[PDB]
């Protein structure tokens, strides 16, 4: 908790790469693209 | 304190470093054994006739 | 004497690199510690 | 004083480096000991 509330922040807000609002990586070129669209249909599917 | 940090990561890889020198440096001197001691102790007294 | 022996190098070693650690907090650079640690030789030139 | 040593700068580095090889000769030189031996007011004489 101390790590998340310490060093995990101050790494997301130097060393992660700005993501485009909409993308959810459905547009992933191979199989990370698969299961990002398999998760994207299956959280519609456990929310419903 | 997570907003102090978010401005501050050098003091944050600081902390973290410092944990993980500690923790090297105690693995060197840690005892090592299958179980602690948990059973519990016994005292025999010998006597011959 | 064949029990340890020569233990002090290793302990001053940590020491150096734990008071460049805590210096780097405070500046807020992996830099800007060193101006101030390069001051130590100034005080034991003395002494010896 | 120090606004012309601030103007030199190369010239204490070479100093500095020469401070710190005197350093390094003095520590090697100058013997080791632990505790020296206290005068406490009293002592013993062996006969064998
Ligand atoms: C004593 C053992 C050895 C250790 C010495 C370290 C401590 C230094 C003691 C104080 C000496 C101060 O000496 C100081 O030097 C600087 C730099 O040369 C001089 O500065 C002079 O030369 C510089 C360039 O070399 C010019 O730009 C400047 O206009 C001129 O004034 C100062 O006029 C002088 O006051
Ligand atoms: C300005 C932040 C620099 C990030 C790099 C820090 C890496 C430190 C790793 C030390 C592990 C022992
Ligand atoms: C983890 C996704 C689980 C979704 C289950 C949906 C069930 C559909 C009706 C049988
Ligand atoms: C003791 C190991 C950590 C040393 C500090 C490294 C800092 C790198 C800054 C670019």
């Amino acid at each position: 908790v101390l790590v998340a509330l310490i060093l995990t922040p101050a790494l997301c807000a130097t060393m992660l790469k700005p993501i485009a609002k909409g993308d959810h990586g459905e547009g992933k070129k191979g199989f990370f693209g698969w299961f990002n669209r398999m998760f994207e249909k299956s959280t519609h599917h456990y929310t419903d | 304190m997570p907003n102090f940090f978010i401005d501050r990561p050098i003091f944050a890889w600081v902390i973290a470093i410092i944990i993980m020198l500690a923790g090297g440096l105690a693995i060197l001197k840690l005892p090592v054994a299958q179980y602690p001691t948990f059973a519990p102790p016994a005292v025999t007294i010998s006597a011959s006739y | 004497e064949r029990l340890s022996g020569n233990q002090a190098p290793s302990l001053y070693a940590i020491s150096l690199i734990v008071v460049f650690l805590c210096l780097a907090a405070l500046y807020e650079s992996w830099s800007i510690p060193f101006s101030v640690m390069l001051v130590v030789p100034l005080g034991v030139i003395g002494a010896l | 004083s120090v606004g012309g040593i601030l103007r030199s700068t190369g010239r204490y580095l070479v100093l500095y480096l020469i401070i710190v090889v005197g350093m390094a000769y003095l520590f090697v030189r100058l013997p080791s000991s632990f505790l020296p031996d206290e005068d406490q007011g009293v002592f013993m004489t062996m006969v064998q």
